[PDB]
C-alpha cells in the first residue's frame, strides 16, 4: 500500500497469537511492544528516545505480521507508551519513504 | 544509545 | 527520492542559513530540533516520547528546507537527542510510506 502521512500510520499487527495496533515508525531503530508474553529466551535492553531510557526484555527470532505482510526479527517488549514497528521489520517488508 | 523516535504532540 | 531503511533515513535540512542533519520520523507528529536560535515568539508544549516527557519551545511558520525541498511550518526547540522531522513537514514535502 500508499500510506500518507495526514495521521498516524498506525496499522494491525498480529505477534505471539494476538492482534495489536502499532505505529510505523521510521525514527525508530527497533521495534517495541507494550507487555505480552513472548516464546525463547530474553536479555534485559535499554534503549532510549525523546525523553531518555526505558527498559526491555529482548526477544529475538519473533514472527509478525504488519499489514499482511510477515516478517522475522528481534521484538522488545516493555513499557512503551505506543507500540512501534522499528526498522528492523519495515526494511522485511519492503517499506521505503518516498517523496 | 537513543534510537527510538516515537514522538507525540500533548 | 526512494528512501530505504537499513540505515537511519537521515537527511540534510537546512534552517537559519545552516546546514543540519536530521532523521525522517513517521513516528513523529511534530518537528523537533536541538537547541538553536529562531526569530519570532515561541509557545510551550510538552512532547511525549519513548522515556517519558520533555518541554519545547513552539516557533511557527520557520522557513526549512528537508533534503531541498521547500517547507514553511511548525517547529519545536528543545533537549531532543536527535533532530527530527515529523509528519508536520513530512507531509508538506510530499512523503508517504510504501511497500
Amino acid at each position: 500500500p500508499q500510506i500518507t502521512l495526514w495521521k498516524r500510520p498506525l496499522v494491525t499487527i498480529k505477534i505471539g497469537g494476538q492482534l495489536k495496533e502499532a505505529l510505523l515508525d521510521t525514527g525508530a531503530d527497533d521495534t517495541v511492544i507494550e507487555e505480552m508474553s513472548l516464546p525463547g529466551r530474553w536479555k534485559p535492553k535499554m534503549i532510549g528516545g525523546i525523553g531518555g531510557f526505558i527498559k526491555v526484555r529482548q526477544y529475538d527470532q519473533i514472527i509478525i505480521e504488519i499489514a499482511g505482510h510477515k516478517a522475522i526479527g528481534t521484538v522488545l517488549v516493555g513499557p512503551t507508551p505506543v507500540n512501534i514497528i522499528g526498522r528492523n521489520l519495515l526494511t522485511q517488508i519492503g517499506a521505503t519513504l518516498n517523496f | 544509545r537513543p534510537g527510538n523516535x516515537l514522538q507525540s504532540r500533548p
